[PDB]
């Protein structure tokens, strides 16, 4: 009757995990493939966020450590002229700083910031940095950018990575317009909290996606179809010296401040904003009721870290305030400013062993970015918060669209031909 | 309404030659495969030819299998067989049909389903 | 008709385009992409072993002496070959290919040896 | 009688050494080492999948029935095969071998399935 | 009927568990667990690749043209295939192999010649 026929280079494949390669500085349809995705599921993104940390960890291994720096510090009020934004926000730290000569001292003062110091026995002019007690920090190399330039994944042969382009897909369940890709687009891997900066927008409509949306453990990822223009500045002329604290190896500090002391802040524009929240409540009545309250709500509490926006601004590390973005409640030339703090001593990751010290950058700062999305967490009345402070979120929102199979190219099917 | 029309040759002289074609409507062409079988005037019939639906293959009866030749055309639909020598034995009325073979991954055959009208074949 | 263009196709559609995908199954930092170059060469080798242990070495389509049960699939030629697509298929047997693989290989020993014997 | 000691002789004699130059196609510091290995076995499959696909597994000397076309070279067989050693012969014609790669494979497809459906 | 199983069997009993051991060759720290599993992978292709050398590319059973010298072995038949395991066996030759194997290559070389010009 029939008989078993051996084919091979049958086009089958299964779901499957594997390590994927870079490419920095091809599509094929699939007519009739329907394929079930699943973000949060998606071990691309866990292969990101290793990756990113490690290459971040990489690039701090050829820079100086700062040990010598582990010493009281004698700290007084910067004598300039400071508004009531700024007072205590600053302090004239002195130091007896280690030479290129090991039976040397130098007498070095500094500006720091007062998030990076703190007092010793309740003491108000004997400070030591934040992290003698817990790390040694190493700084930056000052030749090295945080630019987070794009990254393409490619499959190893044998696997492929099949792309979602239903231009309504939330991030699980089937697509009915797939096609294989050879690599992904490139992701640049921008590091930010609560709002997410320049990334893909949605292409038609604002994009709710959550894990399991009435659970209020889960965060959702709101993913806008416009972008909010943000302008973000620190507006303070900094002098940057430095000193060789050992052999071949310099400090670099901020010495001094020309003109007056004023806060860092970002601006986004009230009406592009309101605009925009008006259409993620649209959306979010889709999930919860039509005849309801959706109100958003400043973060409720958990360190600068968390409870802020921060982002990288040219270098400089901004903890920005959103309580006058998220201040609503929405029943049934303008703009907004945020104040920002300004911190060297950074954790990056949520880890406790490593911190890093960014060198102050000479002049003056201003960094421009798209808001493309919004990080929120839940608490009738629905109440809506900020959230982020897990990396990987913000990498899931790129990466939802792709997905890794293996191809299995042997089988077999009953035919008329026999041997 | 499935139709094979052959519009052939007539007349030829012995040790001669002449061409038959049959074109086909109202099914996929290329979906099967195709024969000629024979008839001489006072006889039954006799199996001629056999072509495979990709044209590829092709099988005769002893009697002309060094002298006929069955060809195929997917793309107009067309059936023909090029006959050579042509011996008064091969007056006949050569029928074009449909079936006799299948593909491994189809149904089999073995039988013809189709037949056109014939085109007669004289050899003086 | 590039690799896996013909994955929504059909069984009898899909067989023509077998040397597209067989040509893409072949090609501290810079460890863990040589463990999935060798990891993919080791793979490949596996499933060209397991050919040649069904005697289907050196070609995509193999008929064999193994007959269809159909208790493995009661689907007639026009079910399979022009409906189920391949990733269909899959499915439906993916509970038999063990039972299947092992009734090839005992077929292929009893054809080696037979062969053998009339060689002497 | 070693390794390319043939390179410099006609390709009618050079063609009987296949086999001298087939064997010698097999066999943080040390990384680059395994790459090299790595590479080389990846290279060495890839021809003989390739020569696998065009109907050529498992022998040096492969006949095929791709006709040659003048255009790719209108030299007769003195010319070839009592002169132009291997080396020459492929500078002449590396203009052609993609075209002359893709007709192998086209007619290995026809091939096999010829051959099932007169094995059904 | 495992891996080794019939290692103290007789050679003509052994002979049947082909696939058995045919399946049991393919599958800074941790460079030294790629590079075991690199040389498998090497070894492998290279007795792969001498079986096509003589001619028994994709069998586990290859009748050759290469008559035995009784200077290799003057045992009968009975001797051994009915006694002598294939350990034993491998003992008394191995002095004899690579004379063998030059043997087989050589034949293989005539044959293929032989068949392009009957193609001819
Ligand atoms: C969101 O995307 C926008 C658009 O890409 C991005 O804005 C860009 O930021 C970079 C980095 O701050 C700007 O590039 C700098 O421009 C100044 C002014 O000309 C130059 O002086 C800088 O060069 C010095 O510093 C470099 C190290 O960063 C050194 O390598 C160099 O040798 C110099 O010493 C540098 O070129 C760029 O101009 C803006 N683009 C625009 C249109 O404004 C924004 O930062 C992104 N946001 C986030 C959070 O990622
Ligand atoms: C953010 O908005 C404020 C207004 O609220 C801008 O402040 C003005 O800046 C101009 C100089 O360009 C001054 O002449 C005005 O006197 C300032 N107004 C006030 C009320 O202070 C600020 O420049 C904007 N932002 C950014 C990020 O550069
Ligand atoms: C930090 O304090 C130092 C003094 O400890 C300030 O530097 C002095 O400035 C006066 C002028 O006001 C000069 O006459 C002294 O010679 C300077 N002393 C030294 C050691 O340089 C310094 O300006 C203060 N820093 C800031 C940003 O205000
Ligand atoms: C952002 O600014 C708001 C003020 O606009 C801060 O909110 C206040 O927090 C204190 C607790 O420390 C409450 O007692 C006040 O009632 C809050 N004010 C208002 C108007 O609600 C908020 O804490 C700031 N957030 C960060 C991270 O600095
Ligand atoms: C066909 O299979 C029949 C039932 O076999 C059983 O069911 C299948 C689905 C498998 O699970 C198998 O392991 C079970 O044994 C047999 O009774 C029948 O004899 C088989 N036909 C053959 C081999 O001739
Ligand atoms: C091939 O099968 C066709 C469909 O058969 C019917 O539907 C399938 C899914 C089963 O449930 C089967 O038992 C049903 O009878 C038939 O229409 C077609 O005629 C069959 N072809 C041949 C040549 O037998
Ligand atoms: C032989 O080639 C003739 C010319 O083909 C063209 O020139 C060669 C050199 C290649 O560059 C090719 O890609 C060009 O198309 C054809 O006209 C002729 O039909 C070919 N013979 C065959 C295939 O029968
Ligand atoms: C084979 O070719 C020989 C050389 O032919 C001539 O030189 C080559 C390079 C071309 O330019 C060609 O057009 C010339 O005619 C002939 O001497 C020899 O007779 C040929 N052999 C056969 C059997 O035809
Ligand atoms: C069989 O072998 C005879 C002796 O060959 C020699 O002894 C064997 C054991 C090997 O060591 C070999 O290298 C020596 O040459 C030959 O005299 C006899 O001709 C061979 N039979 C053949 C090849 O027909
Ligand atoms: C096969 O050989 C058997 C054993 O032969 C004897 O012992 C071996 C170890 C040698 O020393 C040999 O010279 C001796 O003659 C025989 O008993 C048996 O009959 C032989 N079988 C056949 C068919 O000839
Ligand atoms: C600082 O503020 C005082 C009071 O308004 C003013 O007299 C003084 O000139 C300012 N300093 C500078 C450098 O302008
Ligand atoms: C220094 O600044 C702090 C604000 O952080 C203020 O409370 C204190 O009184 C100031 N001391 C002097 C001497 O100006
Ligand atoms: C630096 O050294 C001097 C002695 O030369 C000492 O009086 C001063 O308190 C030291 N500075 C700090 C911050 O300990
Ligand atoms: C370092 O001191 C701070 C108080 O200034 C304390 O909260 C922190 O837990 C200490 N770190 C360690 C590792 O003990
Ligand atoms: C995402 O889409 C799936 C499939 O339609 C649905 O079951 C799920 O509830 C949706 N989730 C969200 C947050 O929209
Ligand atoms: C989703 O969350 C609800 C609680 O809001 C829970 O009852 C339900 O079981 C969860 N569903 C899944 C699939 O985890
Ligand atoms: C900042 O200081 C530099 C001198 O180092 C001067 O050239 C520049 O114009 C100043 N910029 C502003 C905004 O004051
Ligand atoms: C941001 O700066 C651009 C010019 O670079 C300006 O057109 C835009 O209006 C500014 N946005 C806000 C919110 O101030
Ligand atoms: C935001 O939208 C609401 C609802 O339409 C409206 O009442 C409110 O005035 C708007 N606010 C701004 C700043 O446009
Ligand atoms: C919710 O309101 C919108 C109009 O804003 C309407 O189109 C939609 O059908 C309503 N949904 C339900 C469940 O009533
Ligand atoms: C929210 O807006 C009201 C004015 O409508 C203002 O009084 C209140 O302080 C704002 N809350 C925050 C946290 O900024
Ligand atoms: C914001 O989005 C627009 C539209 O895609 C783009 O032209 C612009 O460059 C983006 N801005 C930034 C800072 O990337
Ligand atoms: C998808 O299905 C349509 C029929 O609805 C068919 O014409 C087309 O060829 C199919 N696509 C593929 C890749 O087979
Ligand atoms: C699908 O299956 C049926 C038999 O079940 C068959 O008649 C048909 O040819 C197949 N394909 C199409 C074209 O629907
Ligand atoms: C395959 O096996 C599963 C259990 O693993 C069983 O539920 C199913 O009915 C079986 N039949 C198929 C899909 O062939
Ligand atoms: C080199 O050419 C000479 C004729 O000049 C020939 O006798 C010799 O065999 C050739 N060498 C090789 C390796 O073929
Ligand atoms: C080289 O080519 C010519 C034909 O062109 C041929 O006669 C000769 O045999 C070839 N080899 C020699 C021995 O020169
Ligand atoms: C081969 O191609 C080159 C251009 O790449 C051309 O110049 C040459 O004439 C071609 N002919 C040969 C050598 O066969
Ligand atoms: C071991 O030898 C005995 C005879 O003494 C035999 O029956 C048994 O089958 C042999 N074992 C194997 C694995 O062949
Ligand atoms: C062992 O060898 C002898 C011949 O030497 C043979 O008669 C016998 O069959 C072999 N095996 C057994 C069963 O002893
Ligand atoms: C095999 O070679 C060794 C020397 O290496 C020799 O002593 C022995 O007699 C030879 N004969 C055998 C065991 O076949």
């Amino acid at each position: 009757n029939l008989w078993v026929t051996v084919y091979y280079g049958v086009p089958v494949w299964k779901d499957a995990e594997t390590t994927l390669f870079c490419a920095s500085d091809q599509e094929i349809h699939l007519e009739n493939v329907t394929e079930e995705f699943n973000m949060w599921k998606n071990n691309m993104v866990e292969q990101m966020h290793e990756d990113i940390i490690s290459l971040w960890d990489q690039s701090l291994k050829p820079c100086v450590k700062l040990t010598p720096l582990c010493v009281t510090l004698q700290c007084t009020n910067v004598t300039n002229n400071i508004t009531d934004d700024m007072r205590g926000e600053l302090k004239n730290c002195s130091f007896n700083a280690t030479t290129e000569l090991r039976n040397k001292r130098q007498k070095v003062y500094s500006l720091f910031y007062r998030l990076d110091i703190v007092p010793m026995g309740e003491n108000s002019t004997n400070y030591r940095l934040i992290n003698c007690n817990t790390s040694a920090i190493t700084q930056a190399c000052p030749k090295v950018s945080f630019e987070p330039i794009p990254i393409h994944y490619c499959a190893p042969a044998g696997f492929a990575i099949l792309k979602c382009k239903d231009k309504k897909f939330n991030g699980t369940g089937p697509c009915p317009s797939v096609s294989t890709v050879q690599c992904t687009h490139g992701i640049k891997p921008v590091v930010s909290t609560q709002l997410l900066l320049n990334g893909s927008l949605a292409e038609e409509e604002v994009i709710i996606r959550s894990e399991n949306i009435t659970n209020n453990a889960k965060n959702i990822l709101v993913q806008l179809n416009t972008p909010v223009q943000i302008n973000c500045t620190r507006p303070n002329n900094n002098t940057v010296k430095s000193i060789r604290i050992g052999p071949g190896q310099a400090f670099y500090y901020t010495g001094d401040i020309i003109g007056d002391i004023r806060q860092a802040h970002c601006n986004v524009s009230k009406a592009t904003w309101n605009e925009t929240l008006g259409k993620v409540v649209k959306q979010l009545r889709k999930h919860f009721g039509n005849n309801t309250i959706i109100r958003f709500a400043q973060s409720s509490g958990g360190d600068l870290e968390v409870t802020t926006h921060s982002f990288n601004c040219g270098g400089e590390f901004f903890y920005c305030n959103t309580s006058g973005l998220f201040n609503s409640t929405w029943i049934s030339n303008d703009s907004i400013t945020l104040p920002c703090r300004i911190k060297q001593i950074i954790n990056m990751w949520q880890r406790i062993g490593q911190a890093m010290y960014a060198p102050p950058i000479q002049g003056v700062i201003r960094c421009v970015s798209n808001i493309t999305g919004l990080i929120l967490t839940r608490d009738t009345t629905e109440t809506f918060r900020p959230g982020g402070g897990d990396m990987r979120d913000n990498w899931r929102s790129e990466l939802y669209k792709y997905k890794v199979v293996k191809i299995e190219p042997l089988g077999v099917a009953p035919t008329r031909c026999k041997r | 309404e499935v139709q094979l029309v052959e519009t052939g040759g007539g007349l030829v002289q012995p040790g001669g030659s002449l061409k038959l074609s049959c074109r086909a409507s109202g099914y996929t062409f290329s979906s099967f495969a195709m024969s000629w079988v024979r008839q001489a005037p006072g006889k039954g019939l006799e199996w001629v030819s056999l072509i495979n639906d990709r044209g590829g293959l092709t099988f005769y009866v002893d009697s002309v299998k060094g002298r006929f030749t069955i060809s195929r055309d997917n793309s107009k639909n067309t059936l023909s067989l090029q006959m050579h020598s042509l011996r008064d034995g091969d007056t006949a009325v050569y029928y074009c049909a449909t079936g006799g073979m299948s593909s491994a991954l189809q149904s089999s055959k073995y039988y013809f389903d189709f037949w056109g009208q014939g085109a007669l074949v004289t050899v003086s | 008709l590039g690799f896996l263009g013909a994955a929504g196709s059909t069984m009898g559609a899909a067989s023509m385009t077998l040397t597209v995908q067989a040509r893409n199954l072949l090609s501290h930092w810079g460890i863990k992409q040589l463990q999935a170059r060798v990891l993919a060469v080791e793979h490949y080798l596996r499933d060209q072993q397991l050919l040649g242990i069904w005697g289907c070495s050196g070609k995509l389509i193999c008929c064999t002496n193994v007959p269809w049960n159909s208790s493995w699939s009661n689907r007639n030629l026009s079910e399979i070959w022009d409906n189920m697509t391949w990733l269909q298929w899959d499915k439906e047997i993916s509970n038999y290919t063990q039972i299947i693989y092992g009734l090839l290989e005992e077929s292929q020993n009893q054809q080696e040896k037979n062969e053998q014997d009339l060689l002497a």
